[PDB]
């Protein structure tokens, strides 16, 4: 629940920043 | 193996008590032949300590010769009469052929090493003198003191008088039951 | 044979049939202990029910345990009177068998305990009068896959990493585990369903002069995902090339084997009219989602179990939609319209309608058009009804073993620990004994020999 | 050649299936013989499929799926019935309030 | 890739199979190449099952 509810928020930002950088990759190549 | 037939002739039990034997027998194997898989929970429940299949593995083919796999019967009330209510020196041969684990009756020095480590394997973790690795190889060079330093049964049967730990502690279940 | 002793005097009798044409010394009788049946019934015990039965009946078949001799040990010569230790109502049904020669199974009585009674008095399973063995040999099959989902033995270097790796819940590392490749997943399929869109990209609002194409990028990332999950899980396989061959591990490899044959394909020779084939494709990642959800696990089951009667559904809408498009065609070929130009053409209409779809792009005009119309929809209920409950009830049945097996594993820890429990207080007991009604006093010395025999004491 | 029975295996089902899949080639072939009748050969045309239930010999089920329908003869018949109580008295009703 | 050819969006395409999935029809807009009746009619048996 609550201790998995962390994991949770801490597997959310691991999501999040791997989506950021794709977001710099595709930044990297703008038109 | 009639309950008749294989009385005290061939079977040193009373009747008696051979009926008792054969329904204790029986209830846990039904089939009357018991497998090495059953021989060996039906004996380390005995010990609520360490395992003991390890040992029980090298019983159950010392009870069951010419390799069938199991035991009948008959083979085991025989070396139940041995033991319990048999001969000091017939005692002593089987145990031998029971240490020899290469067949023939031969000795190097590597047939206890297993023997005495299951042996050992029994008390697990909570004994007052915490076995190290070097115990078990201490405890067969002990046994190793009293074997043959010249380079055996017949010094080991001649022995076993001489000491007096084996005389009395065979006569423990000999007069009992 | 020996089941009908009782009738040899019959057989007696014919004897004398074939006296004045023998030719011999006529051996003569080989002599008895009793030319009678005097033989009383002899009381046989079981744990306090008296089953009086005759001697002859008992020696009628010599190789079970009541038979031969080895009812000896269970004699009870101080009272006159065998002797068991087992169940009543159990040996009841041994007792019909010699009088018969036939067994029986009880309908309400545990097949455990019933099976291991008759293997105790050494009787063959198979005896039964196949009166009862479509209900015994039922119950045995359902008690053998129950102790089979039993042995589940599921267990616990890389060899266990991996396998943790696979454990669905290791609370802070499988969860994390499963969920970025969830998360990952599903956003690559929704970039395949929204990389259509006109604002998304397409030419949809450019013609005046946005349409980003970014989702080459996330399919790059995406892919790239799936290859490293791969490897990991090709470096975590027991047998590398062995279990390739599963159903999972070739969903994978079929998840990732487009994006790389595209890239090959676009600096390889361009061929027109190939590319869509790649792009549909990008689609089967959904089917990913298997480790997700078990209920797709339990359709595969489904599917593959109740595999049989799918291809009769197949073999009879093939059947049905032939039957019904030839006279469908021959029916209205020649009309206004005429909708129904060939066969090929009503197969589209046979189906749309066998379905119970309804379109109206093409419906039938002439009168005989309507009656097989009818005809056609009415067939189509039927046998598309027919193999439906077979592949329901098939995947509730699966799902409910699945259930059940997860309820058994963990009465089965459940009883393991008590196992341990009972141990520890059975150790307990024997220290309580060192420190401080008759086999826990033998039990306690025989240990006590052990001590001594290895010199090693025994504490808490 | 091989007939247990000469007659009796005519009276069974099967054959009738042989027999209708037989006829209509041989019955297009003598009317082509002698007549040319507008509207037949189309209906030899569509007798011209039912080699299909021929199919019935290989498939295992398609025989269950025979006997299953000869079965429930009582429950068929009461489906047509209840289909013929309804189509008359809805298409009734519908005609008399849409005219 | 059809002359008409309604379905010009995936997010278009959802109304075809959610209504072949239903087993509903409407007819607004149905395949017209050789290459849709087919997964149509497989569409909609699956709906059938789901």
């Amino acid at each position: 629940a609550a201790a998995a509810k962390g994991i949770a928020i801490a597997l959310l930002v691991i999501l999040v920043i791997c989506s950021l950088i794709v977001t710099s990759v595709i930044l990297l190549t703008p038109a | 193996p009639e309950g008749l037939e294989q009385l005290e002739a061939q079977t040193n039990f009373t009747k008696r008590e051979l009926q008792v034997l054969y329904r204790g027998f029986k209830n846990e194997c039904p089939s009357g032949v018991v497998n090495e898989d059953t021989f060996k929970q039906i004996y380390a429940q005995f010990f609520p300590h360490g395992d003991a299949s390890t040992y029980a593995h090298y019983l159950f083919n010392a009870f069951d010769t010419t390799q069938t796999g199991s035991v009948k019967f008959e083979d085991f009330v025989t070396a139940l009469s041995i033991l319990l209510r048999g001969t000091v020196h017939e005692k002593l041969r089987w145990t031998f052929n029971l240490y020899d684990i290469n067949k023939d009756g031969y000795i190097n020095k590597e047939e206890m090493m297993d023997i005495v480590k299951a042996i050992y394997d029994m008390m697990g973790k909570y004994t007052y003198p915490v076995l190290k690795e070097d115990t078990p190889r201490q405890h067969v060079d002990v046994f190793f003191q009293k074997m043959d330093k010249n380079k055996t049964l017949d010094e080991f049967l001649e022995s076993c008088q001489e000491d007096d730990n084996i005389m009395r502690s065979l006569q423990l279940f000999q007069n009992v039951m | 044979a020996a089941g009908v002793a009782a009738w040899l005097p019959f057989a007696r009798a014919a004897a004398i049939g074939w006296m004045p044409v023998a030719s011999g010394p006529m051996p003569a009788p080989p002599r008895q202990e009793r030319k009678r049946t005097q033989d009383a019934l002899i009381v046989l015990n079981v744990s306090g029910t008296r089953f009086q039965t005759w001697q002859d009946t008992l020696e009628r078949y010599p190789d079970t345990l009541l038979g031969s001799s080895e009812r000896d040990f269970f004699y009870h010569p101080e009272t006159q009177q065998y002797f068991f230790d087992r169940d009543p109502d159990i040996f009841r049904h041994i007792l019909n068998f010699y009088r018969t020669g036939k067994l029986h199974y009880p309908r309400h009585e545990c097949i455990s305990a019933y099976d291991e009674e008759l293997a105790f008095f050494g009787l063959i399973p198979e005896i039964i009068g196949d009166c009862c063995y479509e209900e015994y040999k039922d119950r045995r099959r359902e008690n053998a896959e129950r102790l089979q989902d039993d042995a589940d033995t599921d267990t616990a270097a890389r060899q266990r990493v991996w396998r943790a790796f696979e454990n669905p819940h290791t609370s802070t590392m499988a969860l994390v585990f499963y969920y970025v490749t969830g998360f990952f997943i599903a956003v690559s399929v929704i970039a395949n369903v929204v990389e259509t869109v006109p604002c998304g990209s397409s030419p949809g609002h450019i013609k005046e002069l946005r349409y980003a194409v970014a989702f080459f990028c996330l399919d790059t990332a995406c892919v790239m995902i799936f290859t490293v999950e791969y490897l990991l899980r090709l470096a975590a396989a027991p047998s590398r090339y062995r279990f390739v061959r599963s159903v999972m591990s070739i969903i994978d490899v079929v998840a990732i084997l487009p994006y790389y044959i595209g890239l090959v394909m676009t600096d390889n020779e361009d061929v027109s009219g190939a590319f869509v084939t790649l792009r549909v494709f990008r689609v089967f990642r959904i089917f990913k989602f298997s480790r997700h959800s078990q209920g797709l696990r339990i359709l595969g089951y489904t599917l593959k179990s109740c595999a049989s009667e799918l291809g009769f559904l197949l073999f009879s809408l093939t059947m049905a939609i032939i039957i019904f498009a030839t006279v469908m065609f021959y029916a209205e070929k020649g009309s206004s319209a005429s909708k129904f130009t060939s066969i090929p053409a009503a197969f589209w209409y046979t189906i749309v309608t066998m379905t119970t779809l309804g379109y109206g792009d093409m419906v039938p005009k002439t009168i005989a058009g309507k009656i097989f119309g009818s005809i056609c929809s009415l067939s189509g209920v039927l046998v598309i009804a027919l193999p439906v409950p077979v592949i329901v009830s098939n995947f509730s049945r699966i799902y409910h073993q699945n259930q059940r097996a997860d309820k058994r594993r963990a009465q089965k820890k459940a009883r393991l620990a008590r196992i341990r429990a009972a141990k520890s207080g059975s150790a307990n007991a024997y220290m309580q004994s060192k420190r401080s009604s008759s086999f826990e006093t033998q039990h306690h010395h025989l240990l006590h020999c052990l001590e001594k025999t290895t010199n090693h004491e025994f504490v808490d």
